[PDB]
């Protein structure tokens, strides 16, 4: 939901702010959530540095990403269409990993669903490293909506 | 026909699309284990006479061949190889390669019933006393089986089902069978007599057979009047074969080692030409009847079966079960849908006091002529 | 002794044959338990008491 009466969920942002392993961690889970139609650019410029920091032990920027991926949903970012361009090419910090490849790829993967030609970027994070997660979602972009249809 | 146009378009894409990667790519969950399994083993069943001992050599017949006193295998201990077990045969080298399990035939497992009928206890309506200790026979012995332990005792092992034609006992197996959990045998009487001399004596074995190796299983016979229920004798030795396979049904059934958890449902019409041996307790103990509904019942009866369908909520089921003295629940059944013709002989989606009061009349009384809930009440 | 037996005895193989006639003029014919008679003139190791049909 959104918050209806009490805004637990708002305050929280309040709670998120730190680099730190399980801070992040849960709190990433609490805003990525919080986040899902609460949607904002701070928990990225929140965790856009921190995923530009790319640590999962630590900045747990990581499963950020994936969180990240939980807020804008369904939505053309130019920001995450550019910002995660500009961590994933980049390969901010520890990245050697199949995981901040991963962790990045699917974050854009969520959030684009549905947007026309603005969905064009997810890709870049995601059918760019070869893995079976990668040749296939090149049309999966395609199908950034539907629920109904996929037994083909 | 624009979202239909946007419909075969999309389609199109993955069928345009499979093609792609399609021609990128061009057997190993097999080919591998089939060629891994290729350099692997085949084996010859055997039928182990019996073995020997200050040394082991068992002793064996194999099928279409014939005896040979045969080693076994080294990865079998010399004990989990007990006498009439089919085990498996190094073909060529002809030494126990491994062992196995029972045969059962082709005929008592085609009757283990896989699926379920959907038939809860809220389709039998009119038998808070029928169903109420079938519970007992069947569904509380085979879930919580603490109480009667608790105080140590023994349940109905086996029940007794009978009455007119169209009471609901098949129902009540269906019921069982649904809400159940155990291992629910189907087996008819019909199945249990065929050509070739003592043959059913198989059946009720494999069926015993593998009632055994699964504990908690309900066996259930309806029409058990097929396989044997009178003990006649003369000069004529007619149902001589049944009757054995009665015996044979009665002999496992009860008499010498016991039985273990099988459960037993007998469904009859008439339940008056039974033998004395099936009917006796131990064998049949619980005995339950299937009344023709009075009154309350058939308005459960009513109002269960109509109770499904778009009916006039003004007419009271009560006054058309009035009008149904001893019709079994059945006939109660052509009624509520029948109204169904009359209602859609019109054209009209509810039905109306009338409309039943027809089918009542249109079939209660139309139909009685035939009936045979008047002849099979008195066991003819 | 022990050499050559084992190696012909120790043949775990055994084609149970049910022996049929015991003539001694030391001879003896058996059926297989492939149904086959095959007249041994050298009942082997199995002394005549240890035989019969
Ligand atoms: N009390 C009842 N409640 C619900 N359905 C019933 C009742 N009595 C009879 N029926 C219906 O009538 C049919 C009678 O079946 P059953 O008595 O098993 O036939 P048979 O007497 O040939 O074994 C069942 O299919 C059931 O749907």
């Amino acid at each position: 939901v959104r918050n209806e009466c009490d805004p637990a969920l708002a305050l929280l942002s309040d709670y998120v702010l730190h680099n730190s392993n399980t801070m992040r961690l849960g709190s990433i889970f609490g805003l990525g959530l919080a986040y899902a139609g609460s949607n904002r650019e701070d928990v990225l410029t929140l965790l856009l540095p921190v995923m530009g920091d790319s640590k999962s032990s630590m900045e747990v920027a990581g499963v950020t990403a994936l969180a990240c991926g939980m807020i804008a949903v369904g939505s053309c970012n130019g920001d995450v269409t550019s910002t995660i361009l500009q961590t994933i090419m980049e390969k901010s910090e520890t990245e050697l990993k199949d995981t901040y490849a991963r962790w990045l790829p699917l974050g854009l993967g969520l959030n684009h669903l549905g947007k026309g030609e603005a969905i064009e970027a997810i890709l870049a994070a995601l059918e760019v490293v070869s893995e079976p997660f990668r040749s296939f979602a090149n049309t999966l972009v395609d199908v950034c909506a539907y629920a109904g249809s996929g037994n083909v | 026909q624009v979202e239909d146009d946007i419909q075969q378009l999309l389609k199109k894409i993955n069928e345009l699309t499979g093609i792609k990667e399609s021609d990128t790519g061009l057997l190993a969950a097999d080919k591998q284990t089939l060629q891994s399994e290729q350099p692997l083993q085949v084996a010859r069943c055997t039928k182990i006479i019996n073995a020997d001992s200050e040394d082991p050599k068992y002793i064996i017949n194999v099928k279409q061949f014939a005896k040979f006193v045969v080693d076994l295998s080294d990865q079998v201990a010399p004990t989990d190889i007990e006498e009439g077990m089919r085990v498996g045969v190094d073909r060529n080298k002809y030494q126990i390669h491994i062992p196995l399990p029972p045969k059962i035939d082709p005929t008592v497992t085609m009757m283990q019933v896989e699926e379920k009928p959907d038939v809860t206890y809220s389709d039998v309506g009119g038998c808070k006393e029928q169903i109420e200790k079938l519970r007992e026979v069947v569904e509380t012995p085979l879930l919580h089986p603490e109480r009667f332990v608790n105080l140590g005792i023994e349940p109905p092992k086996g029940v007794l089902l009978f009455g007119p034609p169209g009471t609901g006992k098949t129902l009540c197996a269906r019921a069982v069978a649904n809400r159940t959990d155990a291992c629910f045998i189907r087996v008819i009487g019909s199945e249990l007599v065929q050509k070739y001399v003592g043959e059913g004596a198989r059946m009720v074995r494999e069926l015993f057979e593998m009632a055994r190796t699964k504990k908690a299983c309900l066996i259930f016979f309806d029409e058990i009047d097929a396989i044997g229920g009178a003990r006649f004798d003369d000069g004529a030795g007619g149902d001589n074969e049944v009757q054995r396979t009665m015996l044979e049904l009665i002999n496992q059934l009860d008499g010498f080692d016991p039985r273990g958890n099988i459960k037993v449902l007998m469904a009859t019409n008439r339940p008056d030409t039974l033998d004395p041996a099936l009917m006796r307790p131990g064998r049949l103990d619980r005995k339950i009847e299937f009344s023709l509904p009075d009154l309350e019942g058939r308005t459960h009866i009513f109002k269960i079966h109509a109770r499904s369908m778009s009916v006039e909520r003004d007419i009271r089921f009560e006054l058309l079960a009035r009008l149904c003295p001893n019709s079994t629940g059945a006939e109660i059944r052509s009624v509520c849908t029948e109204a169904g013709m009359f209602a859609i002989r019109a054209r009209r989606k509810i039905a109306t006091e009338k409309d039943f009061l027809e089918a009542v009349n249109k079939v209660i009384k139309s139909y009685a002529k035939f009936s045979a809930t008047p002849r099979y009440m008195t066991y003819n | 002794e022990n050499s050559e037996k084992i190696k012909v005895n120790k043949t775990l193989p055994y084609l149970v044959s049910n022996v049929i006639e015991l003539l001694d003029v030391k001879c003896a014919v058996i059926k297989t338990s492939t149904r086959q008679t095959y007249f041994l003139p050298v009942i082997g190791l199995v002394d005549a008491e240890k035989l019969k049909p």
